Order: C-alpha cells, then structure tokens, then sequence
C-alpha cells in the first residue's frame, strides 16, 4: 500500500488526475462532483493510508480527510497493524525514554498562576512526543502494569499526570467533546483508529477484531495527548475502568447515543481483555 | 411517523429458499391519518458506508412491513460481494429503509452473513432460537397515539423448524402482549414527566428451557412545560458598593423547567434571555449571563430529570466611585411560556477618608528598605476594582527619609526607610508628613498627618558583614550581623524542623513576618538584596520545590542564597 | 592506575541524601580516575613557587583535578506522596582532565 | 575569603626551577582563591555517595578546584650562555571555577 | 602633506591627470613623456610622501617609485620626522612587546636542517613586525643601551638574533648587496630613509641634519628586517661600530665608492653621536 | 681624457664681485693628440637632482679650465633659488662639467652658499685659508701620459686677501710640485701592479701656522695581464670511484691573474670558460664551474691585490656502477691571453660482493623490532649516490621471523625481529636465510648466507608492565620490566648528570646504543612505541631543548614519555 504523500506525488506527475483532485477539493472545501468522484475512484489517492509516527503525518492526514464524502464509526486511515515501579526503572535506565520522560514531566508540572494549574497545550504536545517516538516495550509497560494494592494503582494512574492533561474544571458532554475532537484532524484520526481495533464483537473468542491485542493497545495509546484523552477513573487494583473526561449529563434526547459512546471505554470487553492479557 | 428502533438485525445463511420471511418492521405514528409506507434503499451497503451492489434479493411488503427473500443465494453471489468490500472482511451488510439516513426519517437494517449452511433443528441451542444477539432498545415519543412496536417470532426459525412449541411472555403497565398473536402494543399514551424508562423481561419457553431477556423502552420528550419559578421569587435585590470590578456576579436567580428537548446544542437558540431597554447605563455596565444545569426530581417514586436555568447579572466595566444611583432591571425569558424577571440594583458611592493622625516610630540603627507601617483607606480589604495610590509631602522639605509604595493586593501603602543619611542626623529627629490618598479614574483625594519620631542610639557596622541577611548560614552568624531590609539593624533567624522538604525551612531573614512569607511585595522587589528567598529568578541547589511565580517554596534543611549570582543552596 | 573518565552506577533516589522520599532507580554517571599525563609547565612553575613560600598564603591548586565538562539536563521521578520531582544536572556527560 | 581569579607576580626565570640559568624577569599570572558559590546538585550527590562508602574506592573530586581555562602562548628569554629559550603555556589568561 | 594613496584617489577623481599618469606609467614600466611630466609636476602625486607603519605601506611605495625618473643618495619618501637587562625586563612586563618578542624569537630560533640554520624570510618578516608596531620607548631601549663590560655588549649584540638574520655563509660585495636592496621596493625606501637622517655634515655642532637624533635612530631602526641589515660587529663595550654583512673585497675599480658607502655605517659621526647621546 | 677627480668644491658668499675666479679644473689625457675642452651644464642643480635655474652667473675658460664669476649676487637672487628647492633648505648647489653625468665623461662641481657676506682677512683661521672642508681624492689611470692634476691656491682667498704670504709644499716619488707655480704634476707614467696607493702630506704655511693635510692618490688599472698558472701545473687528475652523486667536486685548479678590471658584474661576461667538445658523455655528466677570489701579493714591499680564479669540474648526474671509462678533458679560458686546461678523469666500476657467511644469534626472550646485526656491502661508508636495497629469502618458507630495512645513511640493512610467535617455537630454532643485495638503476645483485640460532630460555611477562620502556620513570621500575624494542627482553637505564639542561639526560631506553642516540633510524620509525625520546612529534613539559627534526635534544633531570598522547616530561 502506497501512503497518501507518495500518492499525492504520483498524482502530481499527471494533469488529469491532479485537475480532478483540485476540482473536488475546491468543490468540497451534481454533474461536476460525480465526474470528479468517478475519476478519483481509480486513483492511487483512493485507498491510500497513513502510518504511525511517520515523516509529515499531518500532511498525510490532510490529504486523507479532504476526499472524505460526508457517522458514529469512521474508517481508520492507518496501516492495518511492584511491576509499575520496575517499568519506571526500565525507562529511567534508558537514555531516550529518560530524556522524553523528564521532558513531559517537567513541562506538565509547571504551575503558572493560582488559577491556571499548568500549560495545557505544551503538556499535550510533550505527551504526544513521548508516546510517538519511544519504543513500545517502554510506553506500554508503564501504562498497562497489573497491580494488587493501592500504591501500584496510584502510580499507574499518575503516569500520564492526570491533574494537568486529563482533568479540567468541568466535565463536558461526551457528544460535545466528540464534536470538538472531530473538528481537529489528528484527534479525529486517532479516534477513528480507536474505533477500528477495540470494538466489541460476538464472533471471536476474545471479543476483539481478528484477535489482535496489540492493535487495541496501539489504538488506545495513540489517544493520549488530545482532547479525548482517556485515563483510569480511580486507584482500584483489579477493576480496570477507562473513560474520557466527560459524562452523559445534559444530553437531551441523545442519552442512548452518549451512553453507547461511553460504553466503548467503560464496558468494552475487548479492551479489558487486552489490558488484562498484557498483565499476564 | 417514526420507527420504534433505529437498527434492525437478522442472520443470513447459504441457499435460503425464496419466499422465506426475514423480519417485521414497526413504525409508530403521530396523527390519526397516517399509514406507514415502507420503501427499501437501492444499495446493499457494506462496511463503513460502502456501496456493493443494487438490492436484488430482499423484498418488502409495505402493508405489514415485511422484509422477506425474493431470490435465493449461492457461494458465487457472496464471493461477488466480498471482493467489492475494499480490503475488508465481509461480516455484516445493511439496507436502508425509508418510510415517506437518520432516525426518525430512516432506519438501517443489518444482516450478518454466515459461510455455513442452515444448521439442523436439533443443533440449535434455545438461546439462539428465541432472541437475536443484539438486544433491542425501543423509542416512543410521549403524547402520541399508541400502536404496535415489536413482534417476537424469529421468522426463518419457525419457517425452517416449525415443529418446536415456542412461547413468549411478559411480566398497571401501559404495555401488553396480545393473545394468540405475538405483537406487543401500548394501551394508553405516555408522558416522560411521570416515568421515563421501562425495563421489562421477555420470557421465552422452548418445549425445554426458560430464557429471560431484558427489554428496555425509553420514552422521548416534547417541549410540554412552560418555565416555572422555584417558589414565587421573581425579584432579586443586590447592592453594588465595594467590589466594582470588571466582571462580578451581582444577582442570581433560578428558573425551573421540566422540558429537556432544547439540548445543549440548540439551548442557545431557543432559551432566549433579553435584557429589556430603557437606560444606556445599564446596558453599558450590566449584562445577563445564562447557563443551565440538569437536576433529578421525583414523580411517583422514580427519578426523572429536568433543567434548572441560572440567570445571573454580571458587571461589564470598572464602575467609578462617584456613582450614586439605583435602578430596577427587567429580563425576558423565552421558552420556544414566556417569563419576566426583575432585578433591584443599588450602586452606592464610597467615601475614602483616612484617620486624622498616624503616630509611629523607627529605630536609628535601621537600614534602607525597612517596612515600618501601613497607610490604608478605612475599608481596606474590601476594594476590588479601584486604583488608590498614596504619596508623601514633606513640610520641612529638607529631611526626606521615608517613602511609600502602593501594594495593590490590599490597596494600601507601605512606609519604608529610603534614605539612611537623613535618618542618622540629629537635626531631622521629628518628621512631619502629609500623606495624600489619590484616585486614578476620578481626581478625588484625601489627606492625613504622619508624625514619626526617630529614636535610638547608633552602633557602627562591621566590615566583615555582607550586604544581605541570607548570605549567613548558621544561627550565630545570622543574629550577630545585619543586612539590608532589617527594621532594627540586625537579622532574624527562623528555625524550621526535620520533616524533609517542607515549607518551614530554617533561614536568616530581615523580618520573619515579611521575608519568608511566600509573597514578593512591592518593597522587596525594588532591589534584590532584601529578600532573595521570596523574590529570586534563579536556581536552587539541593532537595527543593520551587516557588510558583518565583522564590523558594520548599527546601531541605537550611537555605541560604547568593543574590549576586542568582543561586540558592538548600542543605542540612 | 586507570585514566580518568565516565563511570556508571545505579542508585535509589533516597540514597542520594537530597531529601526526596522516593524509591525509583536512577542512573548516575560520574567522573573518576587519576591524572598523570596532563601536567604542564604552569603546574611545575606554580608548584615550585609554592615550595619557596613565595605565594601570598592562599588556596591554590597545583595538581589537575578531574571534573566534568558538561552535565545531563533533567531527571524526573515520582515519590511516596504521588508528587513528581525534576532534578537539573545530576550526572555528567563528558569527563575531561581540566 | 576572596573569589577565585587571576593573580599576578614578577619572577626571575631561575626561580621557576625549570633548569634555565637566566636572569630576566617574567610576568606570571596564576589562578587563586576559593570556590563557595559554585557547588551543584552533582557535588552534593557525589559527596553523600562517598559518605556511605558506596564508591569503588577510587580518586574522586567532590569540591570544585579552581583551574585556568586557557593559557598564554609563548614567553621567550635569553640566558647566561647567549641562547634563547621559548616556553609554551607558562601562565594563565582566564580563571574559571570548573 | 597628502600621502600618495589619497593622492592616487584624488587623481582617480579626474580624467586628464589619470590619463597622463597611466601614460607615464606605461612609458616607464621624447614628446609624450615630457608632456606627461609637465602635466604631472603640478599634480598632487608630485611631492607626495608615505608614512612609517601606515595602512597599506607597500602600495604607497609602489605609487612613489613608479614616477621616479632615472644616484648614490636618493630622496627619502617619508614624512620629515645593566641597562639592556632592564630593557628586556620592561619589554617582558608589557603584553604587546612580550607577544611580538616571543614571536620573532620563536620563529628565528627554529633550526630546520644541519645545513639550513633557520627560515630566513619568516625571521625577517617577524623582525619587521616587531620593529613596526611596538612603541619606540621599547624597541630603542633594547637596541641602544650603553654598556661597560662584555656580557652587556653580548646581550646587546644578540638582540636582533644575528646568527639567523644578520650573518650568512659568505660576505658579499657591498655594491652588489646595494643592488639587491635597490631591486626591492621596501628595502630601497628604508635605505633612502637612512641616507637622509644620518648623513654627516660639517655645519651643525652635532654633525646631524638639523640636529635631530630621533630621526637618525628611527632611520637606523627601520632597516632591521631586510637584506641590508645592520648590527654590531663585536662585543666591545665602548666602541660602537655598526655595518651591514658585506665587505669591500672584489670591488674592482670601485673601491673608493664601496668604502665611501661603508663609512656611512662604520665611521659615521652623526650615528655614533646619536647612539652615545641616547646612552646618556 | 678623464677628470682627475669627480666632485669639486667651492664656497660662495653674498655680493661677490664679477671677474672673481672660483677654481681650476684638471683633465688628464690618454693620447698625445687631445686638448681638454670644458663645457658647463645649463642648469644650476640643487638637492637630489633638482633643476633650479639656468646657469647665468658662473662662466668658464676652456683653455686653462677656469670656473669664475661672470655676474654678481644679491639676496633676491638666492631667495629666488631657495623657493624652488621643493621643501628643502638650500645648502649646496652643483653644476655639471662636460669635456667632450658620470665619471670619467663628466664631473659635477659643488657650491656651498653662505647667507653672510665675505668675512674679514683677520677673521679667518689659516685652516680655512689653505684647503677646503672636503679633502680631495685623485684618480689616475695607469699607463697614461702624465700631466697636471691639482693646483693649491684658493682663488677668492688670494683675490680678496692678497697680502698674506701663503706657501705650499710636498714631502723617488713620481709626483712633483712645480716651483713658482703651484700646479702639481707627475713625472713618469704609472702602473698599479708596482704600487696602487700614494698617501702624501700637503703642507700649508701661513705668515704663522703650519698645517698638514693628507693627500690621497689612487692608481686605476687596465687589463694588462694575461692569466698565469701558479707554478707550471696544467693538468689535474682525479678518480671517480665511490661517490658518484649528482654534484661532487672532482678536480680543481687555480689560475692567477694580476688584472682586476673585469669586476664582479662583468667577470661573467669576460673571463670565459668553455668546455671543449668531442664526447657527449662528458658534457652530459660533467660541467666546468668557475669562481674568482682576490688575494694580496707583494711587489716592492707594498701590498697590491690580484685575482685567483678557481676552475673546478663538477658531476652533473648520478653515475651508474657499470661505467668503466677514462678520458681527458680540455677547458678554454679567455681573458678578454688565452689559456688551456687539462683534466684526466677515470671512472672505475664498483664490485658489490658480500662476505660468504653471516653467523649471529638472538635471545628467545626478545620482542618485536629488536636490532640484531647489520648486512653491508664491504665498502660500507664510502657510497654516496648509489641506492642498494637488501631483502630476505627464507629457504624453509615456514619460519618467518626476521626482517630487513635499508638504512640509506650508511646504505646498510638492519636485521630486526619481526614475528615473536615464530621465534618462541621449538621447531624454528636454526634459521637459514639468503640475503640478496640489489641495486636500483642497474639490476646487478649479490647474495650471501645468513645462519641464525635462536638461543635461550623463556620467562613469561608481567601484566603490570607497559608497552614501552620510556613509560618507566625510576631505575628500579626500568630494569625490572621490559618494553618493545629490547634485544634481550629487559630495558636499560642510562644515567645522566646534574649539569642542568644537557644532552646527557637519564632515561629508560631499549638499547643504550640506539635509542637515546639523536637519530631516528628506519627501525625506530616503524611504530612509535619503540623509542619516543628520539622520534616523537609532540611537546616536552619542563626545562628542555627540542630535537632538530624531532625528538628530545636536551632535558633537565629524568625524561619519560607517553607516546600514546605524544607528550614527554623532563623533570628532576
Ligand atoms: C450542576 O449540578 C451538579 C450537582 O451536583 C454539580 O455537581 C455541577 O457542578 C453543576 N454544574 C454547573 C455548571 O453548575
Ligand atoms: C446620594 O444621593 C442621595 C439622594 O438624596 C443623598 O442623600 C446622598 O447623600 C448621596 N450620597 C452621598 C455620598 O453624597
Ligand atoms: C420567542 O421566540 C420566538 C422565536 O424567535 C418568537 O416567535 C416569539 O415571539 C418569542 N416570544 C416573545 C414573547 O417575544
Ligand atoms: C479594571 O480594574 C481591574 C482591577 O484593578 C484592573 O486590573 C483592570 O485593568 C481595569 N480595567 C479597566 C478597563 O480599567
Ligand atoms: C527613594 O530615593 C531615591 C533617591 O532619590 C528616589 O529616586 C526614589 O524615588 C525614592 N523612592 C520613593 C518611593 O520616594
Ligand atoms: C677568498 O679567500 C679568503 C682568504 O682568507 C677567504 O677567507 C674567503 O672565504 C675566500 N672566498 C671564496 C669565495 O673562496
Ligand atoms: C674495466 O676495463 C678494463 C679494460 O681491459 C678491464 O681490464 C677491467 O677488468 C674492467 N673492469 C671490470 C670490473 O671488469
Ligand atoms: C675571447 O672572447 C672574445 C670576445 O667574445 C673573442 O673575440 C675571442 O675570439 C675569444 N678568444 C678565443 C681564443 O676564442
Ligand atoms: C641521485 O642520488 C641521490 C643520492 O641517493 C638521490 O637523493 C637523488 O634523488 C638522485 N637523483 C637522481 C636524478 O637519480
Ligand atoms: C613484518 O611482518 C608484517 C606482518 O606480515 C609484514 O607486513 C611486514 O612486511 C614485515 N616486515 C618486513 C620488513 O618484512
Ligand atoms: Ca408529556
Ligand atoms: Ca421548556
Ligand atoms: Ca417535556
Ligand atoms: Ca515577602
Ligand atoms: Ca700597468
Ligand atoms: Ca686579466
Ligand atoms: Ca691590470
Ligand atoms: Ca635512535
């Protein structure tokens, strides 16, 4: 599969496909749009994907979402891929994980004013930099580490430093938070990536699509650093409950859709089986 | 007209014969003139809104709303479909069903296809004989004429295993299961405001197994409630006297509404708050801020939810002191039934007079930047948005010793020794000042007398002393030498404890009530030799915890500081 | 003898004696060794001037002590009260006989 | 105490003890003083690790000694046998508490 | 007086004077040359001088000697301007004289091969750099310092390091050495400067032109660093005898001219009175 | 015709009357047909060849050669001249005097002008009454018909003070002062080759003072001497056998000439040396180099000077060994009277055979790069321009231990241990080599036998030893441990003395005959661990004196070296 940047380059090598692509881009952002679509269905821009932590990821995602024709689930534009104290020790004894860990901790723990707890945007950017370019035998061992008491679960909850990046002054509605995340380009793509590898199915024996725990943990860890940031709700040892910082209050006649959105975090059997099996 | 659900479910197999019924659909109506038509979509959609092929196999009966099989199937027709899925495994297709794609105007019907053939009648567990895998959830609008919304019989199961006796049963409820026909209907019309959720249990009996399945029904709302006061309160009175800042909540009142339907997207467009005109001073100084919040109220032993709209009245600019007005304001509330609100406001002016005499003293051994006393307009810690600066006016005009800076935290002025030469002279021993309290927006002012007597002996200073108190490290080298900010000429040693990194760390300060306090006021920020352990911009060596704007918030053991290099050491 | 350079150690944070009550393990790179082949003519001259007591009786250094040139940036950790801490310039990166 | 920096002296060449038999006078700039306000967290950590005998019993330095950073280029002179001599890097130019 | 570089610049501001200057320069390096001369006699290039240690001295001297019409004496193109151990101490306690002293000593005392004693050209260049840009209360105090024994006179002779820059394998003829020096541009100008401030005259009471000892010492010190380099012939305390490294042998019928050239160094009363009076 | 001098002198004053004689001129002649004309230059030149004004005051008599005054003077005419001097003070003007500006074709006459008037007859000292300030010096060519060259009377002095009796007197001499007329003439013609200088004393008697003045006359030369052998030697025989380098002086012979006149500028153009042809091998291998030198010979108790031309015959290229020739060469010498020179040359070939057997041993404890012995063609230190390299050829082809490098200083090969592994084996204990002595220009060669026995025990090495001997500092740490270049396995300590910076400095070396020697031969320059104190390119710390290509030439006390850092320490 050819990614969308090289697909844009091969589209730039011709005139007709580039003309139809710019035509549909000017129409989106009758008889013209349908002609541009029936040309671009055979293009290499059609069925192009992106990758995780690649060079110029945002440009690939801008190429992708500019030809999406518009909705609860969306197609993922990606390649179809005390224990916690010991994990912190194994990150500190490295030289890349130590530098990026101290980067996001020293940014996210900088109190500015008595009203502003921290600088939010640089904290989220440092979290994205830590969970993009560190190998996944260090970022997962710290984040999914099975516990048997309160101190282990508290160290595990305090990993993404929830008092700055997770919490807020208020709990917004989950549908409005989903609209805020779907306005963005990176957050929408990571949310659609989470809604592809961690759904629940009654067919498989492990409730996951194609029995891939690694894809579910990779889709979960790719959301830390955005507006739809999940973390653990409490310091309970055994009960592994994740959710964003939202709630179903103030929904209106969309209580069922909002609870069905929140059950994919709170009561997802695939994600709980994946975290518990990585614990084993 | 609206469908009772949004997503329908059905299992498909291989070589299912023609004329095999799949399922029923149900469309509850709104008015007694409507007959539910049912048209199918012309595309067998696949995964993630992908067209595969035009619908040529599943037909529909518009009268009873029956999805059934017109043609048969084979492996070639499904390998025809699984190629067009664009790299995805063919797991579930779906159709669109119109009635006259989103709820309530449309409903999509899923179909899970199995590669195997139809299994034998003895090979099926009764759990897969009674109810599908995806349990339903039904949607009924309130205040609507009731009808039929569900049917129990799995039609291919009784079409292909007709010899199994399967019964269905439900447990003052408005629902009913009809006898000798397994439709489910509702007796009388519903209202959400009495009860909103109905959980039931559908019981399936096979031959022999009894299976219980949860059965949720959620009642949906219309805007059938005009807004209501909590208990009779239509007016709110408040006095604007001391705060006067740019945005201060003056008055606040609740509005109760049982309606929920204008939700958080369209609540701005529908619940309308209009401040009624009449005076431009109100509309240039006040605004009406509105926000809702949902609460839960009881109806008949259950819990329904309703909205509580808080309307508050917020300032818009810094009010001047010379305002002596009072008004009544009218707010219109529209629930798109109309409500009127009243606010009594009273903006009272402020007198800013001072005490007639300030009598205080100062030692002769004192140094530059030593705090003595405070000048303050009498209502000190109640001003919020008013700038009041203080000055000095020496009557002799020869003996300039003291100075005043305006700490805007309390809006008070601090008397500090500015000149050491004039303080040591025996001629300038009784100083007379005229303290003037000014104002920035209006030129109103006040004045008071300041008599200060300079009292004491004089001892010369050691040449082995540094310029700050914080350079000393121990107790004996702190108390036997002086610094810069001291009011008496010597430094003061405060002792902490042995509790690790704490806020109580032992240090040498000019004044133990001002220097290790955690705030860098206007006196200490003049020249950084006075109190570096509250005002520095540098680095702390040792186990520490940094001050939040600046300074040392916590340290381990003794903490001394070199302000000439911007460095501190915290160490036992 | 061994020439001066980087040496490594793995220590608990509470063993550093800074006052932090934590239990995580940090990597500590210090400079160690002995300088023999780094003395210059300045060193011999200042040593011979000390031997005649020509100096003004101050603290001078007539043997090159081996100190780091640069340091690492940041080491962050967590403690027994769930409170992160960042230590600046705890270990060395380059050892030189200056 | 006085902070570490350049100090000057005027010495005969034969007083340096290098072996040159000359009588000219050279200017000698050395580094002298005491460092107090230059210790870092590395210094406290390495000192506390020495105090527990955690080290491998080597020669480590837990106080910053004050050494020159750069040196002068050349000092030339003449001797009792009419034979010029050039000494490279005899005195200091920059004192720093490294 | 305007120097020849600024005179060349003011000549470049016009066309006729520049044309006649380039005409005479192409003729030198009848009726054309005499016309160019009678134009350029009123030019600012006529009667222009140079200075000692100025910016771009060699270009000024190339401007001067390109309009000289061609002879024992020549006109100087310039502006009409233990003690030795203590002088060495006063140079070492400086910071400019110390650096340039150690420069020329470390260059001139670098033995290359058993046949080549030193690098000659860099030694002469370092001597010129020392005796150009050091103030003349340091270069004269070391070079003209009165002595009363042998060690002082030997330190005084060893000042310009004669074993590299003064001596050679052979003593050439003084007329051939004068021709070698007059082929050069800098050496010819410094020789003409020495033949203007240190001549002997019977009119003055001090045998010097206009009784200026400073001009004679400045004209003598400007020759150190060239092919006609003077120094002391021996380590005698009282007898101050200077000469170049040449002799009158192999002269032919020009013995009288060669001895008259050498007497301006060996038996010059003005130069000996100047050195002895600076000794006082 | 030629003037007896070149520069004439005369003093001028203010208001000197017309018709006042200034001076006489004298022009000695060459042939008995010449009358000396005298024309003046048309420009009163000033300072440094500067024209001032056309000559309009001083006239000349061509017959007697008399410069006299035609017109008078005043202050206006001299202030007219002193302006045109171009920034110079008017001190001396001069005229040019032609006769048919350089000697002998021209003579310039100086005039010193005084601002004062003519002084009184009693105001003049007799020293300024007899002779001018610039004493004359006269020039007479040899072998010329003699005449009158000088006159004594200061003409304005006797013209303006005619009443003072002033007499002049001179002391087998060829000169004479005429009676009753103060001209000075020469009796007979002169020759430089008998005597070249005549110093006389002119004696002036006034009234009354007797003044003595030196009076120099120098006799000038012509080319009146054909060249001469020293004593009969016309041939020079020399044998070219061993040197054969590019430029070697083969033969040398003197040529005596009393002539001096072709001086060092024109001696190349006149004294001509031509190598006579006949064989191209001589002209491609030999050249005739020529240089003069002046000596002093006695004639009649005096010292005249003459030239001695050394003619030598120098090689031109590296001669091959295969030359077996002999020749005689002829050189022509031209004194522009002609001379012929002969050279017998004999170029003999060189045999390059070796001794038949080289028997030597080596210890088993030895290390890599340890010198054992020398291979050398028999006439060792007599080859100069011949390249002779040496090789080895092992007969067993299994036991490669030794190696040969060619030191071109002596053109000899050095046997050094190259492989330590093959030396410690008990199988390779008697080694047989065939040493081959080659040649670069011609392929002639020789060969010899090399039997070497490897003898000794073996002791293992300490792990606490360094890789070089020079790392050790004392005697006990030197002699109790081994290095790299040692021939026996241990290092050797040489002790210097306490004499300061000397060439005898105490150190630890592999071999005290090879390492602290002052030369870095071909063995030591292979790998720099062998002998750093003779081969390093680095810096020495301490009182030292550097090696001239490289190394330590002198050090103070003990000198050790770290070659891994390129550093040495010299220190007591
Ligand atoms: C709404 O009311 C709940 C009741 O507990 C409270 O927690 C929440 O903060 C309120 N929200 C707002 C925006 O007032
Ligand atoms: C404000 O106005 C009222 C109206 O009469 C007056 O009585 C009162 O004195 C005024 N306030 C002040 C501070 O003057
Ligand atoms: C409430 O809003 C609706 C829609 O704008 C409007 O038609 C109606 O008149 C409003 N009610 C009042 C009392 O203005
Ligand atoms: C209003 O008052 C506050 C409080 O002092 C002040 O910070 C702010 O700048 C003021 N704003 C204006 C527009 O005067
Ligand atoms: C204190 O004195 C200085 C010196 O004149 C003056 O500049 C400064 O304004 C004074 N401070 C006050 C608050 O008067
Ligand atoms: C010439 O002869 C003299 C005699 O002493 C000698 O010193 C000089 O070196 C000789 N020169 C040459 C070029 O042979
Ligand atoms: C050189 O030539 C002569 C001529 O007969 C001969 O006798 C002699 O052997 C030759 N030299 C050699 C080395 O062969
Ligand atoms: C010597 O040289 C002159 C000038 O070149 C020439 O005329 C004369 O023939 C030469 N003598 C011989 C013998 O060649
Ligand atoms: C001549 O021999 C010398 C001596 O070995 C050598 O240095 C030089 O390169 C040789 N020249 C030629 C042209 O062979
Ligand atoms: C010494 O042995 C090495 C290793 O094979 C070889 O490269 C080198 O040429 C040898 N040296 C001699 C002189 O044979
Ligand atoms: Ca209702
Ligand atoms: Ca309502
Ligand atoms: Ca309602
Ligand atoms: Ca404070
Ligand atoms: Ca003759
Ligand atoms: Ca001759
Ligand atoms: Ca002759
Ligand atoms: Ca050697």
């Amino acid at each position: 599969p050819v990614d969308c940047v090289r697909a844009n380059e091969l589209c730039a090598a011709e005139s007709n496909c580039s003309s139809r692509y710019r035509t549909l881009r000017q129409c989106l952002a009758n008889k013209e749009c349908q002609a541009a679509l029936e040309v671009l269905q055979e293009s290499p821009l059609y069925d192009c994907r992106c990758k995780r932590g690649m060079k110029k990821e945002l440009q690939c995602l801008q190429i992708y979402w500019s030809i999406h024709l518009g909705e609860f689930y969306e197609a993922s534009p990606y390649e179809p891929v005390n224990h916690c104290l010991d994990a912190a020790k194994a990150c500190n004894l490295n030289d890349n994980c130590k530098k990026l860990r101290s980067s996001y901790i020293s940014i996210c723990n900088r109190e500015i004013s008595p009203t502003e707890r921290c600088n939010r945007r640089k904290c989220h950017k440092a979290l994205r930099q830590f969970f993009d370019r560190v190998p996944s035998e260090y970022t997962y061992r710290m984040l999914f580490c099975s516990c048997q008491d309160q101190a282990c679960a508290e160290r595990r909850r305090q990993t993404i430093l929830p008092s700055c990046s997770y919490e807020d002054k208020e709990k917004p509605n989950c549908l409005d938070l989903r609209g805020v995340c779907r306005t963005d380009h990176l957050c929408r793509s990571r949310l659609a990536d989470f809604h592809a590898n961690c759904r629940a199915s009654y067919q498989t024996v492990t409730s996951c699509p194609a029995d891939n725990y690694q894809a579910c943990l990779g889709s979960y860890a790719g959301m830390i650093g955005f507006d739809m940031t999940p973390n653990y709700v409490d310091s309970s040892p055994t009960g592994i409950v994740v959710s964003p910082w939202c709630s179903c209050r103030g929904s209106g006649n969309m209580e069922e859709e909002c609870e069905k959105f929140l059950r994919d975090f709170t009561e997802n059997p695939c994600l709980r089986n994946a975290i518990q099996a990585f614990g084993n | 007209l609206y469908f009772s659900r949004d997503a329908y479910w059905e299992k498909l197999y291989v070589d299912q014969a023609a004329g095999t019924p799949l399922l029923y659909v149900h469309a509850l109506r709104d008015a007694p003139e409507e007959v539910p038509s049912f048209r199918l979509g012309q595309h067998l959609y696949g995964t993630y809104r992908t067209r595969l092929h035009e619908n040529n196999w599943i037909c529909i009966q518009e009268d009873t709303g029956l999805l059934y099989l017109n043609r048969s199937l084979d492996h070639s027709s499904w390998e025809k479909l699984s190629v067009r899925n664009h790299g995805f495994p063919l797991l579930t297709v779906y159709l669109k069903v119109f009635l006259s794609c989103q709820w309530p105007g449309c409903a999509r019907v899923y179909f899970s296809f199995f590669n195997t053939s139809f299994p034998a009648c003895s090979s099926l567990k009764p759990r897969e004989l009674c109810f599908p895998e995806t349990r339903p959830s039904f949607r009924i609008r309130e205040n609507r004429p009731p009808g039929t919304f569900h049917q129990f019989r799995l039609l291919p199961v009784q079409f292909l295993c007709p010899n199994i006796s399967v019964a269905y049963r439900l447990l003052g409820l408005p629902f009913r299961c009809a006898p000798d026909s397994l439709e489910v209907s509702t007796r009388w019309a519903l209202d959400r405001e009495q009860r909103e959720k109905y959980e039931l249990v559908a019981v399936c009996t096979v031959h022999e197994e009894v299976v219980m399945v949860p059965f949720p029904v959620t009642v949906y709302d219309e805007d059938d409630s005009a807004p209501t006061f909590p208990a009779g309160v239509d007016t709110a009175s408040a006095v604007v006297e001391f705060k006067r800042k740019e945005d201060t909540v003056v008055a606040t009142l609740r509005v109760f509404d049982a309606d929920v339907v204008p939700a958080s997207g369209e609540l701005v467009r529908r619940y309308t708050s209009t401040l009624l005109p009449g005076d431009t001073w109100a509309q240039q100084t006040f605004r009406v801020e509105h926000w809702p919040n949902e609460t839960s109220v009881q109806a008949n032993g259950s819990f329904v939810r309703a909205t509580v709209h808080d309307y508050r009245l917020v300032l818009n600019r810094n009010l001047s002191i010379s305002e002596n007005r009072t008004m009544q304001l009218a707010v219109l509330v529209n629930d798109s039934g109309v409500l009127l609100l009243h606010f009594n406001v009273s903006v009272l002016p402020v007198s800013l007079h001072l005490p007639s005499t300030y009598s205080l003293s100062v030692s002769r051994r004192a140094r530059r930047f030593a705090q003595i006393g405070k000048v303050c307009v009498e209502n000190c810690q109640a001003f919020s948005g008013i700038n009041v600066q203080y000055k000095l006016h020496s009557s002799g005009a020869n003996c300039s010793t003291l100075g005043v800076v305006t700490s805007a935290e309390d809006t008070s002025g601090i008397l500090f020794v500015n000149d050491t030469k004039a303080l040591r002279r025996p001629k300038c021993a009784e100083l007379h000042y005229m303290v003037v309290a000014t104002d920035q927006q209006t030129s109103r002012q006040a004045q008071a007398q300041l008599l200060v007597t300079v009292e004491g002996s004089y001892v010369a200073e050691e040449a082995g002393c540094p310029l700050s108190c914080a350079v000393s490290k121990r107790r004996l080298e702190c108390e036997e030498c002086g610094g810069l900010g001291s009011p008496t000429g010597r430094c003061e040693w405060r002792q902490g404890d042995g509790k690790g990194i704490t806020r109580n760390f032992s240090t040498c300060s000019p004044s133990t009530k001002t220097c290790p306090d955690g705030h860098c006021d206007v006196v200490e920020t003049q020249d950084i030799n006075i109190c570096p352990q509250d005002c520095l911009r540098g680095s702390i060596v040792g186990g520490h915890e940094p001050g939040e704007p600046r300074g040392i918030k916590a340290g381990y053991g003794t903490c001394n500081c070199f302000p000439e290099e911007e460095k501190c050491f915290c160490e036992p | 003898a061994r020439p001066c350079g980087l040496r490594e150690l793995e220590v608990r944070v509470s063993e550093l004696g800074l006052g932090y009550a934590s239990d995580e393990t940090v990597l500590f790179r210090y400079c160690a060794g002995a300088c023999e082949a780094a003395a210059r003519v300045y060193d011999l001259g200042l040593r011979r001037l000390r031997q005649r007591r020509r100096l003004r009786r101050e603290r001078v250094r007539a043997q090159p002590c081996c100190r780091p040139t640069a340091y690492e940036d940041e080491v962050s950790f967590l403690d027994a009260h769930s409170r992160y801490h960042t230590v600046h310039e705890l270990s060395a990166r380059e050892c030189a006989c200056v």
